[PDB]
RNA sequence: CGGGGAAUCAGGGUUCGAUUCCGGAGAGGGAGCCUGAGAAACGGCUACCACAUCCAAGGAAGGCAGCAGGCGCGCAAAUUA
RNA sequence: AAAGUUGCUGCAGUUAAAAAGCUCGUAGUUGGAUCU
RNA sequence: CAAGACGGACCAGAGCGAAAGCAUUUGCCAAGAAUGUUUUCAUUAAUCAAGAACGAAAGUCGGAGGUUCGAAGACGAUCAGAUACCGUCGUAGUUCCGACCAUAAACGAUGCCGACCGGCGAUGCGGCGGCGUUAUUCCCAUGACCCGCCGGGCAGCUUCCGG
RNA sequence: ACGGUCGAACUUGACUAUCUAGAGGAAGUAAAAGUCGGGUUUCCGUAGGUGAACCUGCGGAAGGAUCAUUAACGG
């Protein structure tokens, strides 16, 4: 939520935006750890196909 | 700086063969893994049966095509790229040849201008490249 | 902390016999320092010195004459074999005319070529030339 | 000396290498008989022990004289 | 060099020549010895005795002056202490500053100087054991630290 | 397979030693035996396991890491005198 | 073998590859004179 | 009036600490180097695999609090193509307490202990020896300066010691 | 023939490891000229912004080009 907080509020409602604040920031870890180890399982499996493409099928005839 | 005890002959021995481990030929003579993954599997010559013919572009600051071929070895199975190495030779080769095929000389590295062969046609057909290529004997088929 | 006082001593000799001075103070004093100071008086390569008397580990002031050119220690204290000398000689002198091994055997303190004659082999201790 | 009738003792030595000149500081154990004549010994103190038939499996030698150790009385 | 510190300190006794006992001392072996035994029941340490004799009596060096040294005297005549000086003082610092750690939670200097003079009871305890001054059983325990001073 | 040893090398060292001498191990794989002073033997026996020969279809006979030789294997190695 | 590019003899660790963030600490290693 | 924050100028190549680090007043608590000793013990030591404490900032859990600042985010300006710069607001955080993590250009890009090899005079602490000025001329010692010396330090300058 | 011992091996599940056929999935390569189209001193460790780079917040470095002034302070 990104609503500036004003002098009023009191315990039950700043601590409920806190936490609030708190399980966005883990699900948005989690969700980068995920891209993370994607990208390297697909960087991995293209440079597999690279060297197999350095190894053979590469020439004229 | 080391040390120089009397007693010190099993720390200096064991840290010796620790920093043997650290060095590129020691390494790749004992780990056992480049001589797995080694396709002749340390061996001088190897045989293979012609699968196809290529030519490789050479390196960028000189501009030609190099005549290799890519032969399948009968003992272990590998598929390598050899290169043919006079004029007009790569016309004695086949396909579905037997070939006698060794190295370069760098002993696993790719030499000069051909990217990534480390290989070269030493007999084709139970008749040496050499020999046909001084019309010296005939190949058979 | 300091050990091998003999290493001291000779490694003081020679910075100041390198510098050009005349005496060398070296502390502590023990008995295998004399007695090598004595090896290299007997052959000329010092001269003179004095053992200040302290009741602690004394010191020693020695004169210096411009002949000596390194004078060192070997640590550790190998086993030096009467076979295995040559070697030791072949390392560490600079020529065969001139050098010493200096090293103690069951008969003292000596040098190479009294170890070659009385056919006794010792702990090697250094050389100077 | 915890075994019925038998105990353990150790010999240490210098082995030599001979690339390095040096030596190299090595034990090996061995489980001797101790006849009950033997008795108060403790644990630390010099045995002299003797050669003799397999008695065990791994007990072949035999204490002959037990000399206390050096700082004890 | 200190053995805990990064100081490099030199300063420290320094006897002379002479070991042979002063002509205007007018003080015999015997009645120094009496005066040792005297501060003995009075109760103190050794180092505390030897300076109130140089302070005081004009006793440069019990040890040139009697022959023997003051613990040796006190260990002859019977009155030395069970555990030694230097080991019994350490202790008693290391048991007060236990005593300010559990006055004190958040003081981590405390903590670290209190294992170095951890490591020096140690230390000193090894070396006792192995001149058999102490007992080979005994041991410093925390819990069992103030109990012993 | 381990030594004697071999190649290289100022000195130190590094690497190799399947191979004619010595010792060990095994006769396709394990196991159990008979005889004999000596064998857990295989150019001795009894099995199971894996290959395999003669068949008249019931049965019998197997063991070349011995000398020649053959196949296969491989870059790689001799005469059925 | 050259390779003092595995350094025991006999290498290196400011800037070229490199010293642990810091201290304690058991095993290991080394350990001051002094007795004809 | 209140709220949390921060201890400027004095503040220096000055000091302390194993390092990270440490700057309002006072009181308490337990430590520490150095110096001085004709004190005591008498080798009790040095470096240290295993192991153990501390460890900037940022970050994560449970509590409190939110002054300033402020990543993200929201707008506003600016453009053949701008989606970084700039301005206003502002979330986590920045603060404190108790648990976690053990990472920095965590730098002297220079292991620790010990010895020797040129010189100089400034500074911090301690000690020693002193003509003098000062506490309105102080009646004695004591503090501040001034002149040398010694020990341990933070540093500097100079040198064809040699590398 | 009973029993015992040595005991090859056989059968059943678990842990594996190897040899060897595979419908399909995702790719790449050769063949299509086929269709439409300005900013930044150099960095380090962490956190965020779409993974990385990059930018920013915080804390750190120089591996970043020191000009000018500075003897009185007593009445």
């Amino acid at each position: 939520s990104t609503q500036p907080r004003s002098k009023n509020e009191s315990k039950e409602d700043k601590r409920a935006r806190k936490q609030a604040i708190k399980e966005e920031r883990k699900e948005r870890r989690v969700e980068k750890k995920a891209n993370k180890l994607a990208f390297k399982l697909e960087k991995r499996r293209q440079e597999k196909e690279l060297l197999n493409l350095k190894k053979n099928v590469e020439g004229l005839k | 700086g080391k040390c120089r005890g009397l007693r010190t002959a099993r720390k200096l021995r064991s840290h010796r063969r620790d920093q043997k481990w650290h060095d590129k030929q020691y390494k790749k003579a004992h780990l056992g893994t480049a001589l797995k993954a080694n396709p002749f599997g340390g061996a001088s010559h190897a045989k293979g049966i012609v699968l196809e013919k290529v030519g490789v572009e050479a390196k960028q600051p000189n501009s030609a095509i190099r005549k290799c071929v890519r032969v399948q070895l009968i003992k272990n199975g590998k598929k390598i790229t050899a290169f043919v190495p006079n004029d007009g030779c790569l016309n004695f080769i086949e396909e579905n040849d037997e070939v006698l095929v060794a190295g370069f000389g760098r002993k696993g590295h790719a030499v000069g201008d051909i990217p990534g062969v480390r290989f070269k046609v030493v007999k084709v057909a139970n008749v040496s490249l050499l020999a046909l290529y001084k019309g010296k004997k005939e190949r058979p088929r | 902390v300091r050990m091998n006082v003999l290493a001291d001593a000779l490694k003081s000799i020679n910075n100041a016999e390198k510098r050009g001075k005349r005496q060398v103070l070296i502390r502590p004093c023990s008995k295998v320092i004399v007695r090598f100071l004595t090896v290299m008086m007997k052959h000329g390569y010092i001269g003179e010195f004095e053992i200040i008397d302290d009741h602690r580990a004394g010191k020693i002031v020695v004169n210096l004459t411009g002949r000596l050119n390194k004078c060192g220690v070997i640590s550790p204290r190998f086993d030096v074999q009467l076979k295995d000398l040559e070697k030791w000689q072949n390392n560490l002198l600079p020529s065969r005319q001139f050098g010493f091994i200096v090293l103690t055997t069951s008969a003292g303190i000596m040098d190479h070529e009294e170890a070659r004659r009385k056919h006794t082999g010792g702990k090697i201790l250094g050389f100077f030339f | 000396m915890k075994m019925q009738r038998t105990i353990v003792i150790r010999r240490d030595y210098l082995h030599y290498i001979r690339k390095y000149n040096r030596f190299e500081k090595r034990h090996k154990n061995m489980s001797v008989h101790l006849s009950p004549c033997f008795r108060d010994v403790q644990i630390g103190d010099i045995v002299t022990v003797g050669e003799c038939r397999p008695l065990s499996k791994t007990v072949r030698f035999n204490v002959l004289k037990v000399t206390k150790a050096a700082g004890t009385k | 060099g200190r053995m805990h510190a990064p100081g490099k300190g030199l300063s420290q006794s320094a006897l002379p020549y002479r070991r042979s006992v002063p002509t205007w001392l007018k003080l015999t072996s015997d009645d120094v010895k009496e005066q040792i035994y005297k501060l003995a029941k009075k109760g103190l340490t050794p180092s505390q005795i030897g300076v109130i004799l140089r302070d005081s009596h004009g006793v440069a060096q019990v040890r040139f002056v009697t022959g023997n040294k003051i613990l040796r005297i006190l260990k002859s005549k019977g009155l030395a202490p069970d555990l030694p000086e230097d080991l019994y003082h350490l202790i008693k610092k290391a048991v007060a500053v236990r005593k300010h750690l559990e006055r004190n939670r958040k003081d981590k200097d405390a903590k670290f100087r209190l294992i170095l003079i951890e490591s020096r009871i140690h230390r000193l305890a090894r070396y006792y054991k192995t001149k058999r001054v102490l007992p080979p059983n005994w041991k410093y325990e925390s819990s069992t630290a103030s109990a012993l001073v």
